[PDB]
């Protein structure tokens, strides 16, 4: 076990912090990440500015949903009715 | 010897009667120069160091001979100050101990530094006018009271050359494809000017500026928002995302963000790279109130 | 050669594991 | 799987056990400071024949 | 409680079995001074320099600059590493590993100071701790001091 530990090691990092493909990784998460945090900007941007009652009640129903207390009903909610089903 | 301990008691006692008087002029100096250990003034030990881009407040005049200024930093105390005609003198005796410029240090400028916010790419262009109309909204609401928004149409970017009346340049102004008659320069110059003589932070809306270079030998000497997108991948997807008219300006505006990004750090005074908006908002807000703060 | 490979197939857990400590 | 999983936990737990133990090197270098310390205290002997 | 000691044995093991066994393994730097301490049957103390020719002429294959004995490089390994010449060529095993190791790692020729002094004064605080057995700095300013 030991020498097959040498062997695997001898290539797990190897050749493989060369590409650095972790960091190619990495890359692509934190570009997610970004791109999502500055869509979220761009929505923010263009919500704070017929259509005028749409455009206000849209600041409402984006910054409720992030409430924590929102979050804290619904996954009470989600637990409670996933109990109920496994009642059973 | 005593006339140099009555001068010295009658200056004082004209600073402690106007110490807290209001502020005479605005200076930007770009040259380099101690005042501390400089005995020549009235008040020996009160002299203040002007060095290169510095910026301070001329108070009153003492005389032809000697001022009265103080720094802009955070808590800072008013004393004396060399005199534009003693500022004639001290450069006098620096060439004499040595062996062009002429540029005093009294540079007319503002009161305080406009703020004005560039990239991620052109202005005009759907994806930069929202993230700095969200900045702008930003500002506006949460420092109501003491801040004030201007928006600039011309063109700004010619203050020392094309404008001194130059045989060479001055002919290509009305066919540059810009609104841009000189005297509209002027005016709006003289608009920033007599806002910023309120003695209220305000920012410019400058539709043109894009690039900091492009503002530099002004002497408006402003303060620049650096706000840029962490990769250029993520703001093609962005602009692709943003809807299907700015397809065809696509291009242009990966070319301005590269070129913007080529600009080196100590050009911009402030970065603002946090992905999320309350980040970046915060970051400019305690700027914003450091710089209030030191002003008053 | 069937229980080597299995446990390199283990290996390869262990790779799954490397997979899980990378 | 999952239990192997724990098991890699335990993994990060025995590279938290043991695995952070490498401190500071605190030397010239990584690989060459082990070959400094190394051929430093070599002292040759005779063999006698 | 058997994994554990697996752990314990493997995290001995580490700096022995997944080293640099490769190629230039420092474990084969070891076995090559042990070598040294073998290949070297005349065990005379203070080998000459026309003695080392005859004999020692094969140094070491990985570590050794090439097939070009006594030295490939025989303006560096002669001049940065200067001509062991204490007695018609002396050559210290301690001095001649010491130069091995300059060849593994980088000081300049003669006018080394900042690098060699460092490395060669710092024995004493931070490098490599031998306040006592001092008997290295009586033979390496034949060579290094
Ligand atoms: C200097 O080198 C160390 C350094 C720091 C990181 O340490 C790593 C070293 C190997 C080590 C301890 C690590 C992760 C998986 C570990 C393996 C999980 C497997 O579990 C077992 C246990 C018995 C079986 C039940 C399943 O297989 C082992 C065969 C296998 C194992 C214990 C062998 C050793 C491995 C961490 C850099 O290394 C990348």
């Amino acid at each position: 076990v030991l020498g097959v530990l040498s062997g695997e090691f001898s290539k797990e990092r190897e050749k493989a912090k060369a590409r650095g493909d972790f960091q190619k990784l990495r890359e692509k998460q934190q570009l997610e990440e970004d791109l999502k945090g500055y869509l979220d900007w761009i929505t923010q941007a263009e919500d704070i500015d017929w259509r005028r009652w749409n455009r206000f009640c849209r600041r409402k129903c984006r910054a409720a949903v992030k409430s924590n207390v929102f979050y804290w009903l619904v996954i009470f909610l989600v637990f409670l009715n996933t109990l109920t089903i496994a009642s059973e | 010897e005593s006339a140099r301990r009555e001068v010295e008691s009658q200056a004082q006692q004209q600073l402690e009667r106007a110490k807290h008087k209001p502020v005479a002029f605005a200076v930007r100096t770009n040259v380099s120069y101690c005042g501390v250990l400089d005995e020549e003034c009235p008040v020996q030990g009160s002299g203040i160091n002007f060095e290169a881009k510095d910026f301070l407040h001329i108070k009153e005049k003492y005389s032809n001979d000697w001022w009265i200024g103080r720094l802009v930093k955070e808590g800072g105390d008013i004393a004396f100050i060399p005199s534009p005609q003693r500022l004639e003198s001290i450069r006098l005796k620096q060439e004499q101990k040595a062996r062009a410029e002429h540029v005093p240090p009294y540079d007319v400028v503002p009161s305080m530094r406009p703020v004005v916010l560039v990239g991620p790419s052109l202005k005009g262009y759907e994806v930069t006018d929202m993230m700095q109309k969200a900045l702008f909204d930003f500002l506006k609401h949460r420092f109501d009271g003491r801040i004030s928004i201007t928006r600039v149409t011309a063109d700004l970017s010619l203050a020392k050359r094309s404008v001194l009346n130059n045989p060479g340049k001055r002919t290509i102004i009305e066919r540059s494809s810009a609104r841009s008659s000189i005297a509209e320069v002027q005016s709006e110059i003289e608009r920033i000017f007599e806002l910023a003589k309120s003695l209220q932070l305000v920012v410019l809306d400058a539709d043109t500026i894009n690039h900091p270079a492009q503002l530099a030998k002004t002497s408006l000497a402003p303060i620049i928002v650096f706000v840029k997108v962490s990769s250029p991948k993520v703001l093609q997807r962005l602009i692709r995302s943003r809807g299907k008219s700015q397809m065809k300006h696509l291009t242009v505006q990966m070319m301005a963000y590269d070129k913007l990004v080529q600009c080196p750090p100590e050009s911009f005074d402030v970065i603002l790279d946090e992905n999320q908006l309350e980040d970046a908002c915060e970051h400019l807000a305690e700027y914003l109130e450091v710089y209030w703060r030191a002003t008053h | 050669c069937g229980n080597y490979i299995l446990l390199n197939v283990f290996l390869a857990i262990a790779v799954d594991n490397l997979a899980d400590a990378e | 799987f999952f239990m192997m999983n724990i098991f890699v936990g335990f993994v990060i737990v025995t590279f938290q056990e043991q695995g952070e133990q490498e401190y500071k090197n605190c030397e010239l270098d990584k690989n060459q400071r082990q070959c400094v310390e190394y051929a430093l205290k070599a002292r040759p002997l005779r063999r006698y024949i | 409680l058997i994994i554990n000691l697996f752990v314990a044995v493997i995290m001995d093991n580490f700096d022995y079995l997944t080293r640099d066994w490769s190629i230039l393994g420092p474990h084969h730097l070891d076995e090559f001074k042990r070598i040294w301490a073998e290949y070297d049957p005349e065990a005379k103390g203070r080998i000459k320099h026309l003695d080392v020719v005859t004999l020692l002429r094969r140094i070491q294959p990985p570590l050794g600059f090439g097939k070009l004995c006594p030295h490939r490089v025989a303006c560096k390994r002669l001049v940065s590493m200067n001509m062991p010449l204490n007695s018609d060529g002396t050559v210290m095993f301690n001095a001649t590993l010491f130069a091995l190791v300059r060849t593994a790692l980088r000081i300049k020729t003669e006018g080394n100071l900042e690098q060699a002094n460092e490395e060669l004064r710092a024995i004493i605080k931070k490098i490599w701790k031998r306040t006592s057995m001092k008997l290295l700095d009586q033979v390496v300013p034949p060579a290094g001091d």
